[PDB]
RNA sequence: ACUCUGGUUUCUCUUCAGAUCGCAUAAAUCUUUCGCACUAAAGAUUUCCGUGGAGAGGAACAACUCUGAGUCCAAUUUUUUGAGGCCUUGCUUUGGCAAGGCUA
């Protein structure tokens, strides 16, 4: 059974181009190489990248602390 | 909690040295503190104690709202409150302006 | 938490986050706050009363509580 | 519902409200060898659901010995079903239909009634004596009768405050208990997943008599309770078999951290329960305060002046609590009526689970048809009218509705057994009180009125004007065969009347009496051991007819067999003189009439199946191997019938028309035997050339049946008869010194010990051996009174073995009031038994 | 006013220990079996004597054993005789093995066999794995111990400070086999007349080799007890009047504290 | 004092998931903490746009968990 | 003193029929299967409502907690021996 | 964791007690049975040896052990926030309500 810590630990390991879902906001995807996370899900983004859905414009928003109180799902790719 | 000792003043050192500090500011000067609600309101007065959870008591604050016709900024005054620490946005002194 | 025993029995309408009002007989709660209430009808406003029984509501869920009718025989 | 009733820890709506949910609902069936301590698991159970119902402190309220010979004679003579709302270990309420069944081993058929009705069993083991007869014999018809076993190991303070072992030797003989029960169960069932071990919950820990009960999950669900932060079931897992704890790095190994360390369950489980037992029997006035208040546990200065038994029960009922491992056990390896109902159907009802109503039986569905099962028969004190009991296996069974009470013969094109009735009153029945209700569904057991009249025994109780093809459920399977035979006759010959309807009302109560009017006008009851018919008789007088009854002297029933073949094949023709029948007669195979008569083999087989079997399995040839005609009197009986007419020197097709009647024949005069109209058992008939007759109006009827059972009587005859003694099957406990005198007594009476051997863990011997049922009346008392009571045994019948004498010789002069000499035995029982029958004074051999 | 006791365990063992040579040392009634009240009564409602026990007289004259006729039921011919049918077959049985049984009182059954390990030296533990005590012949779903279970830190088993067994907890097991009164704590006083110190001797079997006359005492005994049992009546209720109180009211009484020999000599010398 | 969910029933089988935003997710499960936050391997995105997008390994938070659907036969 | 008297209605209510109101606006009703010491209850053969009103079977499920804002217990329950 | 009942011992009196009222077990009278009544049984009545429950009075020291009663939690899962803003329709109690679509 992989746990959601150890997931995060081999993402952080791959440093993968993780893109973490918001909550309650659909439109706004943001993308991002994980370097680290926290007991309270706190993730940083190294090169972190914000996707809309009606405009789709990337705008980059460098090294980034996302707190874990508003990250919907992780993605890789 | 890797701290579970009884004689808890960490408490203080964060209202002295972390961002809470801030809030100690306004309640040993006694300066005028204006703080962002989550209903869209600001109010604008004197917070004279307050706890980890943000939670304050202001005395004369002066409270603004803006409704829509169109948003017109209406103001209301209280001589004292208390007011919950999750039901703020953000929470910032008065700026000097001499 | 004496302040909700003596309210135990009472049929007491609640108030929701959502608007939903819902009276009926308040049989116990919890710390979090849980209502159970029993024989309990669903008020929301157009008029319309919606009978449900015993009603798990949960504590997030409760705003307000207020007395409506004495406890029955 | 408006009955007054004891106060309870539950409310009667809740029960009422939890039996329409047959997932929440436990048919379970208590059962172990005798004075195991089932009584009191209910009782102390009564009285955790029953707050004003409370043990008297010197002496315990059996509350399910209801009756007055129970009251005295201090044995389980009859099953009684209790009802308790009973709670979880999670506070979750369930619905239990416990029967508690006695343990003596002359009282099984009262065990068999209260396994058909259920979907589990409890077997209770009592923690010192281990696993004896009737622990063994349970469990062999436990798991034949298909039911989901669990074991309670009972009485485990007499590990502690009897025997003193030292807990890592009180863990040596519990798990030897638990192996000892696993091997059983293996050895009479293929399938694996009846393992037993306290690690999968299957096995309960109790001591009755000081309130204690715990599973492994309950007792660290304590500890977590105490200190909060341990998740109990994983705790659980971890508490039995050679896992030890590390206390240094806080983890639980396979290997024991250095030397001199304790297993987990000692560690944990054993010496709290070993401290707690000696805090209080030893140092009650000096330092149990102190570790009462460890333990957290405060009893008031009133309490702690009560004696050592009752301060014991007491403090371990506050430590422990309910009985929640044992509901924890029941409710997890226990299937509820709905899952259960497929192998009940599957087993135990005639009409095969493929048919239609076997189909809507298996859902156990309480809006379908009326289909309820009645094994027991429960008579009101005045001894007048019965009520049924069973379980309703579909529908539902309402007050005042009308019923149809299909008997024992009813089949689907002899209606005639069947018969309309109407239901008055139902019961839901504790122990002691009857609750009474408007209605049961499905999947619960009830106490029904006014259905008494048409029923003997068992019963399925249906609807009338639907479920026009409803059939019954077989009738119960006993464990032993009923031998021992008394008969009976009013002192004053015009009260006979009332003495047969006393029979009749016995007849009703005891689920295998056989009750029979032998040819000289005799009646005749058979039962299985003194214990039993010193109870029926007991009924007899005093409950169902009030006049005076003679009582004969015990005998058995005896069978007739032979030990070659017939010398001068025999024949026999028929009044007519155109059919004419030719047998010989030799003895079955060693080991074959135990097949026969234990279904191992059955005449419902296909010919190559029944073929291939005779051929693998004792050397048949493929011609006789599937020429078998018949089985024994019965369909199952210890008789083959074998045709061995060739087909060039017979028609084989001609024969073929009194095929089904030469079987009528043999079957019949298997049933009544010449010697002394007992049963023929092991032996082989052969046909050798059956002359048939072609007119139709010359053959068939009552002309062909009378020949073939004159010609089966004479070709038995010309095979040497014998008679057949049943042998008991004795097993007797005795301390090491008081073993000898065990030989000394069972010598005097044709007796012969097989075997005897220590008791693991116990300062007593069990002795086994076998000896004659006839050479075994005050059997019993003689051991416990030479060995000043300490000695006993129960005895129970095993096999059937030859009297050591010819019958047949008429060269023996045999004097009225003496015992024989064994040459001789056989003539005896087979003339004094011919007397007694009413027959001529001897046999008339001849062809 | 002398009326109650509350005895601690040490002293309840060693009244126990003092008073052994005039106690039985069973630890069961399985000795007791068919030689039990219930089985005298039953002996004397039957007109039977079990051997060994009391001999009463006839309760009712009725038929006799040999004021049956021949019928074809007894008829002895058709009799198997293997034993002799004995009376305590009839007083075990009293229902399978008797014609007509009236105030048969139902003798108790079998009770489970006690296993109590006498003890012998204080010097030995008090849980401890006797030579009388048949050895167990030694020959699992359990989770692997990588497994991440931990016991937290301050978790331990129950009792751990309290010692297993302490210097009187061998002798306070063996309290719980003692007879009425050491199986006891606490309880009421007698007088004592009131206490038989000898009436469990005479209970016991009817001891072999003893002369004809001891063993004839001992039947004599137990039928008195019998009849004593059986014969007994309520205590009537009533209302507390006491002689020697209405004594002391009136003025002609006194009262004062003497020895006993000299009231004895006072009683003596006033009856003559 | 967090118990883990009880989730082993629906450990390695096809379930879909609700988001809070009200969206919806599909994926086989691999293991959840006492936080209910899910681990599922080939991973569906299931947009409700009518386009199903396959991630593969993804990491949900419990917070956002709404409703877990056994799509398997469980 | 640890577990609340709706804490053990809500864990008695196992097996009966329960229908829970979610935070999203949808309410599923089935035979409860298990019920934990939150709100998390995996329920069984649901037949679930949505907002606008569609109607779906479910067969198989597990409710989060915390998105649960209401429920109704069987009217058996209230004689439950907790709730007494 | 603060306050208030209840004590125990002893002497006398009144009433109920079929409860092993007594973990003991006497005597008398009457009836019946048979012997032919210490050497014998059954039934009933009585008296004695002496107990429990309740109630009542007296008089001796303990008074709050006990029995009860009144008197440390902001980071998912509940109480330290995804909260607030825009658009349409029916009715506007012209305040806006209800549903849906949205932006955050
Ligand atoms: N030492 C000890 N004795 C017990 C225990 N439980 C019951 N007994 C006693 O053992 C005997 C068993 O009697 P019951 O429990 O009525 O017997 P049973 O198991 O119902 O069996 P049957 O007599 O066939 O009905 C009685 O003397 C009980 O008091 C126990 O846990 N320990």
């Amino acid at each position: 059974m992989v746990q959601p810590i150890n997931l995060i630990f081999r993402y952080l390991q791959n440093r993968s181009r993780i893109q973490v879902w918001l909550y309650e906001q659909v439109n706004m995807r943001i993308e991002g190489c994980i370097i680290g996370f926290d007991e309270y899900m706190n993730l940083v983004l190294d090169d972190a990248e914000e996707i809309h859905s009606k405009t789709k414009s990337r705008k980059q928003l460098g090294r980034i602390m996302l707190k874990g109180d508003n990250i919907t799902l992780l993605q890789s790719v | 909690e890797m701290t579970p000792e009884e004689l808890q003043k960490r408490e203080e050192e964060e209202f002295n040295t972390g961002p809470l500090s801030v809030l100690t500011q306004s309640v040993k000067n006694n300066t005028q503190v204006l703080i962002n609600c989550r209903n869209n309101k600001k109010l604008l007065g004197r917070v004279k104690a307050f706890d980890r959870h943000c939670n304050m008591v202001l005395e004369n604050v002066k409270e603004m709202w803006t409704e829509v016709s169109k948003p017109v900024n209406k103001d209301r005054y209280i001589s004292k409150m208390f007011l919950r620490g999750d039901s703020v946005i953000v929470v910032l002194r008065n700026p000097l302006i001499a | 938490s004496s302040k909700m025993l003596q309210h135990i029995d009472y049929r007491m309408r609640c108030i929701l986050q959502d608007g939903r009002i819902f009276i009926g007989t308040f049989k116990a709660f919890d710390k979090h706050m849980n209502l159970i209430l029993c024989d309990c009808d669903e008020f929301r406003k157009r008029e319309e009363k919606r009978v449900l029984g015993l009603v798990l509501l949960r504590g997030e869920n409760l705003v307000s509580m207020t007395v409506e009718g004495p406890p029955p025989k | 519902m408006e009955q007054t009733l004891p106060v309870t820890v539950y409310e009667m709506d809740f029960l009422a409200d939890l039996m329409d949910n047959s997932e929440l609902i436990r048919n379970v069936t208590l059962c172990g060898h005798l004075h195991h301590g089932k009584t009191c698991f209910v009782d102390c159970l009564i009285e955790q659901t029953h707050p004003e119902i409370r043990k008297r402190y010197d002496q315990d309220l059996c509350y399910t010995d209801i009756l007055f010979t129970e009251q005295e004679r201090g044995v389980g003579i009859k099953s009684t079903p209790v009802t308790v709302v009973l709670p979880d270990t999670k506070g979750k309420s369930y619905l239990f239909n416990i029967m508690d069944t006695p343990g003596h081993v002359n009282f099984s058929d009262e065990v068999t009634a209260g396994l058909r009705i259920s979907d589990g069993v409890v077997l209770f083991i009592d923690a010192a004596e281990g696993v004896m007869l009737n622990t063994e014999r349970l469990i062999k018809h436990a798991v034949q009768e298909r039911l989901a076993v669990t074991v309670c190991i009972n009485k485990i303070d007499r590990l502690i405050l009897e025997l003193k072992l030292p807990p890592t030797d009180a863990y040596y003989k519990l798990r030897h208990i638990v192996d000892e029960v696993n091997g059983l169960i293996s050895m009479y069932s293929t399938d694996e997943n009846l393992i037993l071990s306290p690690l999968l919950g299957n096995v309960c820990f109790s001591s009755s008599q000081y309130s204690i009960c715990f599973t492994l999950g309950s007792f660290a669900k304590i500890y977590a309770d105490t200190f909060g932060d341990i998740n109990y079931q994983e705790f659980a897992k971890r508490l039995w078999g050679d896992i030890y704890f590390n206390p240094k790095t806080r983890k639980f190994t396979k290997k024991a951290p250095t030397s001199s360390s304790q297993r987990s369950f000692v560690e944990f489980i054993l010496e709290p329960l070993y401290k707690i037992l000696a805090q209080v029997v030893g140092d009650v006035d000096t330092s149990l305060p102190r570790t009462l208040d460890e333990l957290g546990i405060h009893l008031t200065k009133e309490e702690l002046k009560l004696n050592i038994r009752p301060l014991l029960r007491l403090v371990c009922k506050k430590f422990f609590g309910e009985f929640t491992g044992f509901v924890d056990m029941c409710v997890q390896h226990i299937p509820s009526p709905k899952v259960g109902a497929k192998p009940k159907i599957e087993h135990t009802y005639t009409g095969g689970v493929d048919s239609d109503l076997g189909e809507a039986m298996s859902d156990c569905d309480p809006d379908g048809p009326l289909m309820c099962h009645t094994t027991k028969m429960y008579s009101t004190d005045d001894g007048v009218q019965f009520h049924a009991f069973g379980r309703v296996l579909s529908g539902t069974i309402h007050a005042g509705q009308p019923v149809k009470v299909l008997g024992e013969n009813y089949t689907l094109e002899d209606e005639e057994d069947s018969q309309i009735c109407t239901v008055g009153r139902l019961w839901i029945s504790v122990a002691r009180y009857h609750i009474e209700v408007n209605r049961v569904p499905a999947g619960n057991w009830v106490l029904i009125e006014g259905v008494d009249q048409p029923i003997v025994k068992t019963a399925t109780i249906t609807e009338p004007r639907g479920n026009e093809e409803a059939q019954i459920f077989r009738p119960l399977k006993f464990n032993t065969t009923s031998v021992i035979k008394i008969a009976v006759e009013p002192v004053n010959p015009s009260e006979l009347p009332k003495m047969l309807d006393g029979l009749r009302k016995v007849n009703k109560s005891y689920p295998s009496l056989t009750t029979k009017v032998e040819e000289s006008g005799e009646h005749v009851i058979l039962g299985t051991g003194e214990l039993y018919l010193d109870c029926v008789m007991h009924d007899l007088r005093k409950m169902y007819s009030e006049i005076d009854i003679k009582v004969a002297d015990p005998v058995v029933t005896f069978c007739e067999t032979v030990v070659e073949t017939s010398s001068l094949k025999c024949f026999a023709e028929t009044p007519n003189k155109k059919n004419k029948i030719t047998m010989i007669a030799e003895p079955l195979e060693k080991g074959l009439a135990e097949d026969i008569e234990n279904e191992v083999v059955q005449i419902t087989w296909n010919r190559k199946k029944l073929g291939e079997f005779f051929q693998t399995k004792y050397d048949w040839d493929l011609l006789a191997a599937r020429s078998i005609w018949a089985f024994g009197p019965d369909a199952t009986g210890p008789n083959i019938l074998v045709d061995d007419t060739l087909p060039s020197e017979v028609d084989k097709a001609l024969l073929g028309s009194v095929k089904d009647s030469i079987v009528q024949g043999f079957q019949w005069g298997t049933r009544e035997g010449p010697l002394c109209d007992e049963l023929i058992r092991n032996v082989k008939f052969k046909i050798l050339d059956a002359v048939v007759a072609q007119e139709p109006l010359h053959r068939g009827g009552g002309q062909i049946i009378p020949t073939a059972r004159r010609v089966v009587y004479s070709a038995f005859l010309m095979a040497t008869p014998r008679l057949m003694e049943p042998y008991y099957f004795v097993e007797v406990q005795a301390p090491a010194d008081c073993v000898s005198a065990v030989y000394t007594v069972l010598a005097r009476r044709r007796g012969h010990v097989t075997q005897d051997a220590p008791i693991p863990g116990s300062p007593l011997y069990t002795i086994k051996a076998f000896i004659p049922a006839i050479d075994s009346f005050g059997f019993e008392t003689d051991l416990r009174t030479h060995t000043q009571g300490q000695a006993f045994s129960l005895s129970v019948f095993h096999h059937w073995q030859i009297v050591p004498g010819d019958p047949l010789d008429k060269s023996i002069v045999i004097r009225p009031l003496e015992p024989q000499p064994a040459p001789h035995l056989a003539r005896e029982f087979m003339i004094k038994t011919r007397r007694r029958k009413g027959l001529s004074e001897d046999v008339s051999i001849s062809k | 006013t002398y009326q109650r006791w509350q005895f601690t365990l040490p002293m309840m063992s060693t009244l126990y220990r003092l008073a052994n040579q005039l106690l039985t040392d069973l630890v069961d009634d399985n000795y007791f079996y068919l030689f039990d009240l219930k089985a005298f009564f039953t002996s004397k409602a039957l007109n039977m004597a079990i051997p060994g026990g009391p001999k009463f007289e006839p309760l009712v004259r009725d038929i006799n054993l040999q004021d049956e006729d021949w019928n074809e039921f007894n008829d002895i011919n058709k009799i198997i005789i293997r034993q002799p049918i004995r009376t305590e077959y009839k007083i075990a049985f009293p229902y399978l093995y008797n014609n007509l049984p009236h105030h048969v009182h139902l003798t108790w059954y079998h009770t489970p066999n006690v296993v109590f390990i006498k003890t012998e030296d204080p010097d030995l533990p008090a849980f401890y794995f006797d030579p009388l005590i048949n050895p167990i012949s030694h020959r699992e779903p359990l989770p692997d111990d990588d497994e991440e279970f931990e016991l937290p830190e301050f978790v331990e088993p129950f009792l751990k400070d309290t010692p297993l067994y302490t210097d009187n907890t061998a002798n306070g097991i063996a309290l719980l086999w003692a007879p009425r009164p050491f199986n006891l704590r606490s309880g009421r006083t007698r007088r004592a007349l009131d206490i038989p110190l000898v009436k469990n001797w005479y209970r016991e079997h009817c001891p072999a080799g003893q002369p004809v006359k001891v063993r004839v005492s001992y039947q004599k005994l137990l039928k008195y007890y019998v009849l004593n049992a059986l014969k007994h009546r309520p205590p009537k209720a009533q209302k507390k009047r006491y002689l020697f109180r209405s004594f002391k009211a009136t003025k002609f009484f006194q009262s004062t504290k003497l020895d006993w020999v000299e009231v004895g000599l006072q009683v003596c010398r006033q009856g003559y | 004092k967090a118990h883990p969910p009880e989730l082993k029933k629906f450990m390695d089988k096809k379930l879909s998931l609700k988001l809070n935003g009200g969206r919806h997710v599909q994926g086989i499960l691999r293991g959840f903490d006492p936080f209910m936050n899910l681990v599922i391997d080939e991973c569906v995105e299931m947009a409700t746009s009518g386009q199903q997008n396959n991630i593969g390994m993804v990491v949900i938070r419990g917070n956002s968990i709404i409703m877990l659907e056994a799509l398997e036969r469980v | 003193m640890s577990i609340g008297v709706p804490i053990k209605v809500l864990h008695e209510a196992e097996g009966h029929i329960v229908t829970c109101e979610t935070n999203t606006g949808e309410v599923y009703r089935g035979k409860l299967i298990e019920a934990e010491d939150n709100m998390n209850c995996q329920m069984s053969n649901i037949t679930v409502t949505y907002r606008d009103g569609r109607v779906a079977q479910l067969e198989q499920v597990y409710i989060r907690g915390s998105k649960i804002r209401f429920l109704i217990l069987p009217d058996m329950l209230k004689n439950a021996p907790m709730l007494k």
